[PDB]
């Protein structure tokens, strides 16, 4: 039907529109998301460094958990929050077989809607309204301040991310968060000074405010990329779909002109 | 389907009923059922007196099981009771034509056969001047009005037909 494929015609065409501009604007923010990353990277691994050089190993005793899972309030973005969310569930379901309770935090309402039918019972708190301004380091000292206040102390914790790579590829990290106890408890910290369980507090809160700034940072670029790519994949099927349509509707047409001009002669030669 | 009689029905109501200029309705090839349901709902409303002539409305009825020159002509018959209550009597009349499409497709149905070469979709080559000799005729002159509510049934909701 001619009136059928016009309609479909025109709504394809202007979502095709309207992807092109999304890529676009993705694109844009994109730009300055990554001019901001690099400081911020070179922050918040040199925030890490020590806990590089000194080879914290980790809690093998302790019981409970605390999970981060960065990502954004929108989607539309590709496999970012669906990575995420997989990554974070089966981590759950390992911790918890293993004997280990473990609740979790999601910053960006996307991670948390759907992961919350999964493992609600397992949930300590979520943060929205963040993927729309560029994450800053206000962003990470809020989070922080409501993980700390969560009363939680956890005897360990991993954040998951999404890891720049580049502006085609994105790597799901998990990275580390100690408590204070076995922070305090590694020999390998013996070579520090003036250190005791004050000084080990406020260092350790402070580097959990750190990297979740720098994780946010890592995670707001790497979305924008695959959102500038995703819109162009979605306005290169929507134009390939607009041509295919409208060779049909030529044909259609075609064939409609044809047929009220076989009606009109057949219906003069009964005369 | 999109509520064209029941539109025409609120019109009838409203307007017919808060004037004084001796409304006339033409049924051009609409339901029987319809129309008997608007002559009992006229009656009941007063706008229609069967005892001692007071009535304001005269109904004209060329319905869907008549052959297509009565559906093309029934429209003309309203018309030209309209034409009396405007010309020689100065009044200034109302004209509710329902369906008037139903006026077209007769005239689609009568050129069929007589004898005459198709135009475009199916009408007549007769159908912009035949619908436009009618539709001249209800116009506002010297002598008196006639507004026309004038019902017309779209094919398919087209707008293009
Ligand atoms: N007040 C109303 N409440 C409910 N349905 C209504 C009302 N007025 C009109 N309709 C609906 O409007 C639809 C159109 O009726 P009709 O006037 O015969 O359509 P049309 O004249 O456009 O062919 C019907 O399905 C009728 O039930
Ligand atoms: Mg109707």
């Amino acid at each position: 039907t001619l009136k059928d494929i016009t309609r479909r015609l025109k709504s394809i065409k202007n979502i095709q529109k309207i992807t092109k501009s999304m890529k676009m604007v993705a694109a844009a923010k994109y730009a300055r998301a990554e001019r901001e990353l690099k400081p911020a990277r070179i922050y918040g691994l040199g925030s890490l460094a020590l806990y590089e050089k000194a080879d914290i190993k980790g809690p093998e005793d302790k019981k409970k958990h605390l999970l981060i899972g960065v990502s954004s309030d929108r989607g539309l973005c590709g496999a970012i929050h669906s990575s995420i969310a997989k990554q974070m569930k089966s981590e759950v379901a390992t911790l918890t077989a293993a004997g280990k309770e473990v609740m979790l935090v999601g910053i960006g309402d996307k991670i948390r809607g759907i992961l919350y039918r999964t493992h609600s019972d397992q949930f300590l708190v979520a943060f929205k309204e963040v993927g729309r301004k560029p994450p800053t380091f206000g962003d990470a000292s809020v989070i922080a301040l409501e993980l700390l206040n969560s009363g939680y102390e956890f005897d360990e914790g991993s954040i998951i991310f999404n890891k720049f790579r580049s502006v085609i590829s994105y790597k799901t990290e998990e990275k580390p968060i100690f408590s204070l106890n076995t922070v305090a408890s590694a020999d390998s910290m013996s070579i520090y000074d003036d250190i005791d369980a004050d000084v080990l507090q406020n260092y350790q809160e402070y580097n959990l405010a750190n990297i979740i700034y720098y994780s946010l940072k890592e995670s707001t670029t790497s979305e924008q990329s695959a959102r500038m790519t995703a819109m162009d994949n979605a306005s290169k099927n929507a134009s390939e779909m607009i041509d295919k349509l409208t060779l049909t509707f030529n044909r259609t047409r075609q064939a409609v002109i044809t047929k009220e001009l076989i009606e009109i002669i057949s219906g003069a030669a009964a005369l | 389907g999109v509520g064209k009689t029941v539109l025409i029905m609120e019109l009838i109501n409203n307007v017919a009923k808060a004037h004084g200029g001796y409304s006339v309705f033409a049924g051009v090839g609409e339901r029987t059922r319809e129309g008997n349901d608007l002559y009992h709902e006229m009656i009941e409303s007063g706008v229609i007196n069967l005892k001692d002539a007071t009535s304001k409305v005269a109904l004209v009825y060329g319905q869907m099981n008549e052959p297509p020159g009565a559906r093309a002509r029934v429209a003309l018959t309203g018309l030209t009771v309209a034409e009396y209550f405007r010309d020689q009597e100065g009044q200034d009349v109302l004209l509710f034509i329902d369906n008037i499409f139903r006026f077209t497709q007769a005239g689609s149905e009568v050129s069929a056969l007589l004898g005459r070469i198709p135009s475009a979709v199916g009408y007549q080559p007769t159908l912009a001047t035949d619908m436009g000799t009618m539709q001249e005729r209800i116009t506002t002159t010297k002598k008196g009005s006639i507004t026309s509510v004038q019902a017309i049934y779209v094919p398919a909701d087209d707008l293009t037909d």
